[PDB]
């Protein structure tokens, strides 16, 4: 039993997004399919929900009409629609599963148990700006080699040092978004000195939305 | 539409906790439908008790409540680092509607003061030849998770073109953050010294890189 | 007559809107092939042919004063039922991976049905004198539920296909 969000978006101020909760491992329509937003820092808002069962819809006084949920039998996936996004929609909207099951003996139990994977909306107008990712040099017992990634946009970036399994004491911090709509995340890692002028270190970046991998040598 | 929870709640390890749902005489009077959801940071939520009283499968038997009159409650014993979150309460109501509550936010008392361990690295060179420059200042493994960061130029502050973090928990309940410092490269080498300062529970760790 | 027309048909329709492939104009049993074959009661003038989709537990539903979800608020009958039921599975066919949502069953409605009657209606089910004009929530449901059938469920949880043969004499 098992649900997964689609990707994290951006849109320009005025537009709308797609965004889909697809079910995976359980009856996909007996159970209600709820949404909730959780804005950064704030709690948790109730906005609707929709019956897989053909049609059917019911909001929360402050999201009616410009937010619209709608499903595919298909596929087993269910989709929610933003129209009319102004910047402080920019949030986390969930899809809750728990509902329908029924009123009766044999048979009910409420309140949404599966949860799913987080999926982010930003709205911003400045556009996709892609990774410019220079090293930072070691300095003896310890040390710490690093990427700086900068001036990119949006998230997420994937960082992955040698892309493998070589993770001693990697550490990616999260990034900040500079006063001009772009970001900077940095991968520091722990290595000890004698493995400096004997291993090579060579992290991952890739930016999906920008179409860009780099590697360089630390 | 409403449903109140204190804005914050705080326990002793060991002890146990008592987190109120006030809901008057519409759904968490009546209706014994109130349901209680936990959150981590950067975790999506996690259903801590449905049906007033029930507890679904995998959740400790530490957590409990009922319902009765207009106050819901939701008590945590044997109280665990490991259990500090925010768990919403959650009703259904004759609006038809579904309902959260305002939010509480456990701490749980007794942990190390940890100190930052601070990493300063210096202008990137090959950013030179691209005509910008960028100083960073990590800042790892502190509690609690609050910095001050101020940064230096051989002697005196700098205030344009320092961007930082608010303080973010990692995954080992320590916390964590960063600190950048958008440079020109007539300004780096000009100078001496350039200095990160990051100040927690009045602390003076001070990394600094030269060129 | 038009069997494999009827019979081996690819589709059946959810009971809520069940189907009636009337015949006219125009050894079942033998060689075994089907779970409930009963010829109720035993020339006809004017035959009934029906297919609808229930799972394995609940064909003791369709019978006269028999009581229970797809006899009470889905197909009802009387109490003089003379014909031939052909009930027989369909989890090779009706089962898909993960759901199948494709079916479907009336659950919520005030009243049971008389002989013989169709409704079809996704009209909210008036819970409360909190009204409902089709905003659901509390008070107000959605009157099916899907039979979200799939394929290991055991002796009681499969779908299995039925041929109502309901006949009438003037």
């Amino acid at each position: 039993v098992q649900l997964v969000q689609s990707g994290a978006e951006v849109k320009k101020p005025g537009a709308s997004v797609r965004v889909s909760c697809k079910a995976s491992g359980y009856t996909f329509t007996g159970y209600y399919m709820h949404w909730v937003r959780q804005a950064p820092g704030q709690g948790l808002e109730w906005m609707g929900w929709i019956n897989p069962i053909s049609d059917g819809t019911n909001y929360a006084q402050k999201f009616q009409g410009w937010v619209t949920m709608t499903r595919d039998t298909s596929i087993s996936t269910v989709y929610m629609e933003l129209s009319r996004l102004r910047s402080d929609d920019t949030a986390v909207y969930y899809c809750a599963r728990g509902g329908s099951r029924c009123s009766g003996g044999n048979c009910y139990g409420w309140a949404y148990d599966a949860f799913d994977i987080w999926g982010q909306g930003t709205m911003i107008t400045v556009s996709s700006a892609s990774t410019k990712g220079p090293s930072v040099f070691p300095l003896g017992g310890t040390a710490a080699l690093g990427c700086l990634v900068k001036d990119y946009f949006p998230e997420p970036v994937t960082v992955s040092w040698n892309s493998g399994a070589l993770t001693s004491g990697v550490h990616t911090f999260p990034a900040v978004l500079q006063s001009s709509g772009l970001y900077s995340l940095s991968s520091v890692v722990t290595v000890p000195s004698s493995s400096l002028g004997t291993q090579t270190y060579i992290c991952n970046v890739n930016h999906k939305p920008s179409n860009t991998k780099v590697d360089k040598k630390v | 539409s409403a449903l109140t929870q204190p804005a914050s709640v705080s326990g002793s390890p060991g002890q146990s906790i008592t987190i109120s749902c006030t809901g008057t005489s519409s759904d968490v009077g009546g209706y014994n439908f109130v349901s209680w959801y936990q959150q981590h940071p950067g975790k999506a939520p996690k259903l801590m008790i449905y049906d007033v009283s029930k507890r679904p499968s995998g959740v400790s038997n530490r957590f409990s409540g009922s319902k009765s009159g207009n106050t819901a409650s939701l008590t945590i014993s044997g109280l665990q680092a490991e259990d500090e979150a925010d768990c919403y309460c959650s009703s259904y109501t004759s609006s038809s509607t579904f309902v959260f509550g305002t939010g509480t936010k456990v701490t749980v008392l007794g942990q190390p003061k940890a100190n930052p361990t601070v990493t300063l690295f210096p202008p990137s060179s090959e950013e030179l030849q691209a005509n910008k420059a960028t100083l960073v200042c990590l800042i790892s493994d502190f509690y609690p998770g609050a910095v001050t960061v101020a940064w230096k130029a051989d002697g005196s502050p700098v205030k344009a073109g320092v961007e930082t973090t608010k303080p973010s928990k990692q995954s080992n309940n320590k916390y964590a953050a960063s600190s950048y410092l958008s440079l020109t490269p007539e300004q780096w080498k000009s100078h001496r010294s350039y200095s990160c300062q990051v100040t927690h529970e009045g602390s003076t760790v001070e990394k600094t890189v030269a060129p | 007559c038009p069997f494999g027309e009827v019979f081996n048909a690819t589709r059946f329709a959810s009971v809520y809107a069940w189907n009636r492939k009337r015949i006219s104009n125009c050894v079942l049993y033998n060689s075994a092939s089907f779970s409930t074959f009963k010829c109720y009661g035993v020339c006809f003038t004017n035959v009934y042919a029906d297919s609808f989709v229930i799972r394995g537990d609940e064909v003791r539903q369709i019978a006269p004063g028999q009581t229970g979800k797809i006899a009470d608020y889905n197909y009802k009958l009387p109490d003089d039922f003379t014909g031939c039921v052909i009930a027989w599975n369909s989890n090779n066919l009706d089962s898909k991976v993960g759901g199948n949502y494709n079916y479907l069953y009336r659950l919520f409605r005030k009243s049971n049905l008389k002989p013989f009657e169709r409704d079809i209606s996704t009209e909210i089910y008036q819970a409360g004198s909190t009204p409902c004009n089709g905003v659901e929530g509390f008070n107000c449901y959605f009157p099916l539920q899907s039979y979200g059938f799939q394929p290991t469920n055991g002796v009681g949880y499969q779908p299995y296909r039925v041929v109502v043969l309901s006949f009438e004499l003037l």
